[PDB]
């Protein structure tokens, strides 16, 4: 509708529905950000939409690779994404990129990490989807009932001499 | 070496009019087969020790 | 094999110094190809020459080995059909030898199986050793702050008359002789008279068994012998480790006193060949003729050689770009100090400026 | 031989950015233009420019690009005149480089007139007395080393004092209001800094791309061969002489940094065969700058504020390149690294800057007065400094004490927050008012704040602002004091 | 201040034989890359 | 259909590592700093650099490979091209030669590319993680920025930049790609041995994945040590043209110089200053200035650049130092005297300026900073010049800049801000490491049973990207932060502290005296 501009003042493209398709048919995340890459190369900056689609790409990804990936994490990989769509591209992140990530919490059963979302959602959105909070309460739970609420090596008593620094 | 030497001759549209010489050089570092060289154009056909 | 240029025939063109230009009818031989000079020319010893550039097809620049008294133009030259080659293995075990390997000792025949060029590659990386221990000198300094890596390289940073010839005499009783290896001794541009002492001490330690097997090599090119040679016998000596540690796969320790001749004999004759000086009047390839002589001078996964090398500092200028350079290419550092040892200190080291690679808890307790 | 355009010639020898060219009908003369018409496949045209005669058929020449892919008897055109770049008013508002192709990739430019960038310098006759205050809004400039307008500027500085820093704030303060035009030559400097400039020049309008812009950017940087960084500064120079004469305007003109130009033509000087002067610099380093300089001049017609950066290798101020720059200006600004460790910025040296409207004559008597008794206080301030570390402050008599207290919010009065810095600094910048700085400094000398406390003068605007901040120290050391009350 | 003396006065020597040495480097360079052309005169008038 | 090159002449003279060769009569000529082949054999050829172009026709060449195996009077073909080098992904993990060959172990890319232009840019604003508290706050660096490392031999030039690599690699395992950051590392006129040391180590934590090795060791002519530094920007070019980040080392640019003054003076250059070329400052000029942010219009793409410098006796008024200088946009100076101080790394401060700013560090870390910039210029200042609180916590701050690893970002910004808050007054300064040991590695609320926070914990490795994107002074995250180290404090020093003052005994002494100093080199 209305032309965009760089920082530069020359033009931007903004026919950026291609893109979000190609990014609805892949079948690992990480295969989405070289979507990206190949926006900003093409001058085609992505918009809301397409970070909520990478976002939906990452929940109902497999993995990251077709190979396993040593210490990969769907939800560090979203927050990186949403901070780098609000600071370093000037967008505020939606309702919906928020339910994407406590639905991703509460699937890994991460359920610290849903409380921190819950309060983000009661604060910049309005509250959480009454659904995901039980289920995040239920994972809660059922870790008090297995006693998985912490690490055990945290919960060991130790001392001065005690303890092994590595 | 003279077929090779002709054929690079064709393919040369500048050396069109110019007259096909041929002059053997002796060269040590190479133990069998030969090179042409034709202005600037060098083909090595050639092995030295292995 | 046979060289395809052994016996080639050249005459001498142009002479200063100790460089010679030889020309060629058929060819100039490859660089660093050895010459030997036929004409008698009234020489008392015979006259070889190693070349070092091409001027041109048939024209090659040469450093003498010997110096180059009554040498003439047009003299007649020939190729050797090779390298500076010396003796090694076990055959030299308890011998003296110099730059271009002949026995100097006055005994018997070397009678050596094969001999090897000087002149050869560095490991490259795949041959390359992982191995961090150290090496117990006896020594407090030493022992504390900068220990020593066995199979490593250790340099000793000195002035005149600081005490870096009396560390290395240290080190050779406090480990050589208790060495399970093989020792290879270089002096290059040092007192000649030193080599002598270090020889009595070995026969009387009986490291050298004259008349039963021996552990330790001496390869001598001193003050007095010309810049070709002094350029040279740090190469020959190293050659003789190379073998030990490779072709026998046995540990060494290689004590050279002292490096920096080796950087100065370079810059004489590179004055000589008509290069442009680089800053203070060293030539140009300082860095690089020190990288390829440190290269060979390395542990592989075959051996293990243990390098001791004694630094010279001109005029007490430790920014010096000969000794500078030095630094980067060794694993222990020792830098020793004219004041500490005026105040009665001995040894001069001091440890501020000092460093070593194994002081690391993952390698020391 | 008049007529040189079109002139043919073969590239005899290549060296570097220094190239031989053979003419068989006569080099072309000295400062003249070539262009490279040969298929080389490059990727960017080469253009050379004559700087020497060898004989009177052979001419070497600098060139402007990368000698890359350059062979031997390649053909060349002189393009029948020295180097031209556009000039007008429709220039405004773009990006140049040495060879005034736009690259901005803002579309054509529309020039009606193009001039050579080697021209001669004015004459004594043509010499304009222009004793006009200049007010940057500074308080260490405006008080001790005042700026004239239509006069030279000089910020001598290291590496990391500054000195992009105070530019940048010249322009914030100076050529945002300019009823005139400003043209700012990048000389072998960082390229992201260009970016920045340019970014911050549109968003305060200067540059209006839909508008009416007000000056022009001209670009040889660091990954420029030397042949372009020794031509860039005549190519904005002469930018600037243009709005000068023809428009008769005042123009302002910043350069950043003009040692690059001496620099440049060192790099080239050994291969055009000339033995190097002390240091290692070129022999013709006086010459070459005093033609340059001696051209940024204003002149009956019009007048140009010229301020140029001038870097201190390894802040040695004995340079050959610094020194010869101190006869060619008429107030100079020397940073020195210390006095910004200790958290001073702007990081200058009153002690050792110079300004030739510091005269009675010109400023006002108490304008005048006050910056002396401020001179002779730091330099008693440092004399003291000596004896404190030996005997201590306790040794000091009551006047020497007075003199240190007074003093050290002097130092700390001289700092001052930049607009440009905020960043850095993490505060809001001020704008002192000339009359403001005056009485300020007036009221400290004679003791009018003997009981303010230190801090209070550090890194403030006005003294107004000195007061508030004092009236925040003590709040904040009441609130302090009521928490160890209360233990 | 006898110590710091000796060391300015052996500095001055020093920077002064540096710098007429790099000089004199760069003398010799463009010297020696330079030669004389074919001597184009009537050798046989002689 | 035959193979045919381009014979351009012979070869007349061999000096070292450099050659000059005569052109046959009637031939094409070559190009100016073009690749050749001297054909050492039927079937071998040896690499060559053009470099003069004389009157007379000679031209002068600098050698790469195969040096020994090169005889006056051989033949020269011209390739007619530029350098060109292997680039991308599929050389990550391996050891390559300025040349591209791959070094065994136990799309083509020019090398002489320009630099991007003024419009072509974008400010810096994304910052690149070191690891190292003391860089991270008052050393910012961001991606497209030159930081130049400068300091003596045996002060951690290597290893700081080495440590920087590594830290990177438990960030790209978790982000997206799209983000990761690629890492070359230039060896040159390094040892051999350190080559395959490092190699080693950055296997070890698994950084080969994401990183390549670009070596040119002593024994290797100066022509491949010359070339390196371009040919390793060349490969990080491949990923910035692409949308992607990386960071390329040198290690180090003042081996690079002699060695381009080798090749100089042996090719009768005119020497300049120390012997150097009169164009050395443009050689380091044209390196550097390859590094950049592209603009979004280009991809968004950088390369970071640490090129690494050696002083004598901390002279920083030599020639290369001072050209390398007037070129980075920040420098850090490992001092040798804090180095021997057990201050490790040794950065100080005062010398050390990052030109970029608050921009290249994140929003969390921005706050932290500004406030610990104060702290320390006035602790800096008071003791040159009494138990104030600018004091108090300064020598803590100063403590806790001890490292030997690169710490994760939620350790370090939290232990930051615990100093900054006050938290570690009543710690004696001795035990600041002990204290930030086990507030990292260990959590004392779920030991004693008085851990009441929801979801901040310390071994919640995700929260790290939240911090990173709230800031720590948010009311989602503040609240819970000061619970957390208000119990931490009180826990530690009522059972550690009271303890750990109440030793007198040797053998306790001794044993407090490791774990101090073991807790240096943990966090
Ligand atoms: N460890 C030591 N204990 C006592 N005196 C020492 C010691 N080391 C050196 N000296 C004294 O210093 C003198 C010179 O020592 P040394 O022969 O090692 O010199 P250097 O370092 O080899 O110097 P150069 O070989 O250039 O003469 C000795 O003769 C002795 O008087
Ligand atoms: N942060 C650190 N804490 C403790 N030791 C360190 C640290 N960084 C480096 N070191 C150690 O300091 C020594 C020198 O480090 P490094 O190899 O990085 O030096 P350098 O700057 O590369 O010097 P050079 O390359 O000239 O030898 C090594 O033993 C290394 O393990
Ligand atoms: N007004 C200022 N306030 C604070 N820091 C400053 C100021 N001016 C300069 N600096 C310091 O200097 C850096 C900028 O240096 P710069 O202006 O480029 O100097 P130069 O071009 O002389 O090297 C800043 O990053 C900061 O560290
Ligand atoms: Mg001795
Ligand atoms: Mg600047
Ligand atoms: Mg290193």
């Amino acid at each position: 509708a209305a032309k965009k501009y760089d920082l530069f003042g020359y033009e931007v493209d903004t026919n950026t529905a291609p893109w979000i398709e190609k990014i609805k048919k892949c079948k690992y995340y990480d295969e989405a950000g070289e979507v990206l890459v190949n926006m900003n190369v093409s001058n085609c900056p992505p918009d809301i939409a397409t970070y909520n689609a990478t976002l939906q790409c990452i929940y109902q990804s497999p993995s990251k690779q077709s190979t396993p990936v040593d210490n990969e994490s769907k939800f560090c990989a979203m927050m990186d994404l949403l901070e780098e769509m609000q600071h370093r591209n000037r967008l505020k992140p939606n309702e919906e990129s928020w339910t994407w990530v406590m639905k991703e919490c509460v699937k890994s059963g991460q359920f610290r990490l849903g409380y921190c979302i819950q309060q983000v959602m009661e604060t910049e959105c309005k509250g959480c989807p009454a659904d995901l909070v039980k289920a995040n309460e239920a994972n809660a739970q059922k870790a008090k009932t297995e006693g998985k609420e912490h690490p055990g090596h945290l919960s060991q008593q130790a001392g001065l001499f005690d303890v092994k620094v590595e | 070496a003279r077929r090779v030497a002709e054929e690079l001759h064709k393919g040369l549209k500048e050396l069109a009019d110019y007259t096909l010489v041929l002059k053997t050089v002796v060269d040590r570092t190479i133990v069998k087969g030969f090179a042409v060289e034709l202005a600037g154009q060098y083909v090595n056909k050639a092995e030295g020790q292995q | 094999p046979v060289a395809d240029h052994k016996g080639r025939v050249g005459h001498v063109s142009q002479v200063i110094g100790a460089v010679v230009d030889v020309h060629f009818a058929d060819g100039v031989p490859p660089v660093l190809t050895a010459l030997d000079v036929v004409d008698k020319l009234g020489r008392d010893e015979p006259l070889t020459l190693e070349i070092v550039q091409h001027l041109d097809a048939h024209t090659g620049r040469c450093i003498a080995m010997q110096t180059t008294d009554l040498l003439k133009l047009k003299a007649k030259v020939v190729s050797t059909g090779g390298n500076i080659s010396v003796p090694v293995g076990r055959e030299t075990l308890g011998r003296i030898f110099n730059v271009l390997g002949d026995a100097i000792d006055q005994r018997g025949p070397v009678g050596e199986k094969l001999r090897m060029p000087i002149h050869a590659v560095a490991p490259k990386l795949a041959d390359q050793a992982a191995e961090d221990a150290v090496l117990t000198t006896g020594i407090k300094v030493i022992d504390l702050i900068l220990p020593y890596c066995k199979g490593g390289k250790i340099g000793l940073f000195g002035g005149a008359g600081v005490g870096k010839t009396v560390i290395i005499m240290e080190l050779i009783n406090n480990v050589a002789k208790g060495h399970g290896g093989f020792s290879v001794f270089a002096g290059v541009g040092e007192r000649t008279r030193e080599g002598t002492d270090l020889y009595l001490e070995m026969m009387q330690s009986k490291v050298i068994d004259l008349k039963g097997e021996s552990k330790c090599v001496l390869v001598y090119g001193q003050m007095n012998e010309p810049p070709g040679a002094r350029a040279r016998v740090a190469q020959s000596a190293l050659t003789m480790a190379e073998y030990f540690r490779d072709v026998e796969g046995q540990d060494v320790l290689l004590f050279i006193d002292n490096i920096f001749r080796f950087t100065q004999a370079n810059s004489e004759v590179s004055a000589l060949l008509g290069r442009i000086p680089a800053a203070v009047g060293y030539q140009p390839t300082l860095a690089e003729d020190l990288g390829q002589l440190q290269e060979r001078i390395t542990s592989t996964t075959k051996g293990s050689i243990t390098s001791v090398q004694a630094v010279y500092v001109p005029a007490d200028d430790i920014t010096d770009p000969a000794p500078a350079t030095t630094f980067s290419h060794l694993d222990a550092t020792t830098v020793l100090d004219r004041a500490v040892a005026e105040s009665g200190i001995y040894p001069a080291v001091n440890p501020l400026e000092c460093a070593s690679r194994i002081m690391d808890p993952d390698v020391i307790s | 031989v008049a007529d040189h355009k079109g002139r043919v010639g073969h590239v005899s020898q290549v060296i570097g950015a220094v190239v031989d060219v053979h003419f068989a009908d006569g080099v072309p003369p000295v400062l003249t233009a070539l262009d490279v018409v040969d298929k080389l496949g490059r990727d960017e045209p080469l253009t050379l420019e004559i700087v020497q005669h060898l004989d009177a058929h052979t001419g070497r020449c600098i060139a402007m690009q990368t000698t890359d892919l350059l062979k031997l008897k390649a053909k060349v055109v002189s393009t029948g005149g020295n180097i031209s770049v556009p000039v007008g008013r429709e220039t405004l508002g773009r990006i140049f480089n040495v060879l005034g192709d736009a690259i901005d990739q803002r579309g054509p430019v529309g020039e009606k007139l193009r001039m050579p960038i080697h021209a001669v310098a004015p004459k004594l006759a043509d010499q304009a007395a222009e004793d006009a205050v200049l007010t940057t809004g500074i308080k260490v400039i405006d008080l001790i080393l005042p700026y004239c307008k239509g006069g030279k500027i000089g910020l001598f500085g290291g590496a990391g004092v500054g000195k992009t820093v105070i530019i940048m704030e010249l322009i914030n303060n100076v050529a945002k209001g300019h009823g005139g035009f400003s043209v700012f030559a990048g000389v072998g400097e960082r390229t992201r800094e260009g970016t920045d400039l340019y970014l911050e020049m549109m968003q305060s309008k200067v540059i209006d791309l839909k508008g009416e812009s007000k000056c022009v950017l001209v670009y040889g940087q660091m990954n420029e061969p030397p042949g372009a960084r020794a031509r860039v500064a005549q190519s904005a120079l002469t930018m600037a002489e243009y709005f000068r004469d023809v428009e008769g305007q005042d123009v302002l003109l910043f350069i950043d940094n003009i040692f690059r130009f001496t620099q440049a033509n060192s790099e080239v000087s050994a291969l055009l065969g000339r033995i190097p002067a002390a240091v290692g610099y070129q022999p013709t380093l006086a010459e070459d700058l005093g033609q340059l300089q001696e051209r940024i001049t204003s002149t009956t017609k019009g007048s140009i504020t010229s301020v140029q950066a001038v870097y201190v290798p390894a802040d040695d101020i004995t340079d050959p390149a610094p020194a010869t720059t101190f006869s060619h200006l008429d107030a100079t600004t020397v940073l020195d690294r210390a006095v910004a460790e200790s958290g001073i910025y702007p990081a200058v040296n009153p002690l050792e800057c110079a300004s030739r409207i510091m005269d009675p004559d010109v400023i006002s008597v108490d304008h005048y007065n006050v910056a002396q008794d401020v001179v002779q206080m730091l330099t008693k301030y440092r004399e003291l400094q000596d004896i404190i570390a030996v005997l201590g402050i306790d040794e000091l008599s009551e006047e020497d004490k007075l003199i240190v207290d007074r003093a050290r919010k002097l130092v700390k009065f001289l700092s001052q927050p930049f607009q440009v810095a905020e960043v850095f600094t993490g505060m809001t910048g001020h704008y002192v008012q000339l009359d403001d700085t005056i009485d300020s400094f007036s009221g400290l000398l004679m003791g009018t704040y003997d009981q303010v406390p230190e801090m209070a003068f550090y890194m403030v605007g006005g003294i107004n602002s000195v007061l508030e901040k004092a009236k925040k120290m003590a709040e904040e050391a009441a609130e302090l004091e009521k928490m160890r009350r209360a233990r | 201040q006898q110590r710091t003396s000796s060391l300015y006065n052996k500095t001055r020597q020093f920077g002064i034989t540096a710098a007429l040495i790099e000089i004199l480097s760069a003398m010799s360079s463009l010297e020696g890359n330079a030669m004389k052309g074919v001597r184009r005169n009537k050798f046989w008038e002689g | 259909f035959f193979k045919t090159t381009e014979m351009i002449g012979y070869v007349h003279s061999i000096d070292g590592t450099i050659a000059t060769l005569i052109p046959a009569p009637g031939n094409p000529g070559v190009a100016y700093n073009t690749i050749i082949q001297i054909q050492v054999s039927p079937t071998t050829f040896a690499a060559g650099l053009v470099f003069n172009l004389e009157k007379d026709g000679r031209i002068g060449i600098i050698l790469m490979d195969n040096i020994t195996e090169v005889q006056s009077g051989q033949k020269v073909m011209a390739t007619g091209q530029l350098l060109h080098i292997p680039v991308g992904a599929g050389v990550l993990g391996k050891v390559v030669n300025p040349l591209g060959h791959e070094v065994p172990v136990g799309t083509l890319g020019k090398v002489d590319t320009g630099a991007p232009n003024i419009v072509s840019r974008s400010p810096v604003n994304y910052n690149l993680l070191t690891g190292f508290k003391a860089v991270d706050t008052m050393i910012p660096i961001g991606r497209g920025q030159r930081e130049l490392i400068v300091g003596d031999r045996q002060t951690g030039k290597t290893s700081i930049a080495v440590s920087t690599i590594i830290n990177q690699v438990r960030i790209n395992q978790q982000i997206l790609s799209k983000n990761a950051v690629i890492s070359i590392y230039v060896s040159i006129g390094q040892r051999c041995s350190n080559v395959a040391r490092i190699h080693r180590l950055l296997q070890s934590y698994g950084a080969l994945r994401y990183t390549t090795v670009m070596a040119a060791t002593a024994a290797e002519p100066a022509g491949l040590q010359y070339l390196a530094p371009y040919a390793g920007v060349t490969m990080g070019e491949y990923f910035m043209n692409r949308g992607r980040h990386c960071l390329c080392v040198y290690d180090d640019l003042s081996k690079q110089a002699v060695a381009y003054r080798q090749i100089s003076l042996l090719l009768r250059r005119p020497p300049g200053r120390e012997a150097y070329p009169g164009d050395v400052f443009y050689l380091h000029s044209r390196l550097l200035e390859r590094a950049a942010m592209l603009s979004p219009g280009k991809g968004g793409g950088s390369v970071t650049a640490l090129p690494i410098v050696e002083t004598l006796s901390n002279d920083v008024t030599a020639y290369i130092v001072t050209n390398v200088i007037s070129i980075t946009d920040g420098q850090i100076y490992l001092d040798t005297k804090l180095f021997t101080g057990g201050q490790r790394p040794a950065v100080n401060i005062g010398l050390s300026v990052s030109r970029v700013g608050s921009s290249a560090q994140n929003a969390a870390m921005k706050g932290v900073a500004g406030k610990l910039k104060g702290i320390l210029a006035e602790y800096r200042k008071l003791a040159a010049d009494v138990q104030t609180i600018p004091m108090i916590r300064g020598a803590r701050f100063v403590a806790l800049f001890n490292q030997k690893q690169p710490s994760y970002f939620m350790n370090a910004i939290v232990s930051l801000y615990a100093c900054l808050n006050g938290y570690l007054d009543d710690v004696k300064v001795q035990y600041v490491k002990f204290y930030e040991y086990l507030l990292v590695h260990r959590d004392l609320g779920i030991m004693y049973g008085t851990a009441k926070n929801k979801f901040f914990y310390m071994y919640v490795q995700e929260l790290n990207y939240l911090i990173r994107f709230f800031t720590l002074n948010s009311p989602i995250l503040h609240g819970e932060l000061e619970e957390m180290l208000k119990q931490h404090t009180h826990l530690f020093l009522q059972h550690y502290q009271s303890k750990m003052n109440a030793i007198k005994s040797e053998k306790d002494v001794k044993a407090l005296k490791n774990l101090l100093y073991s807790c240096k080199r943990a966090v």
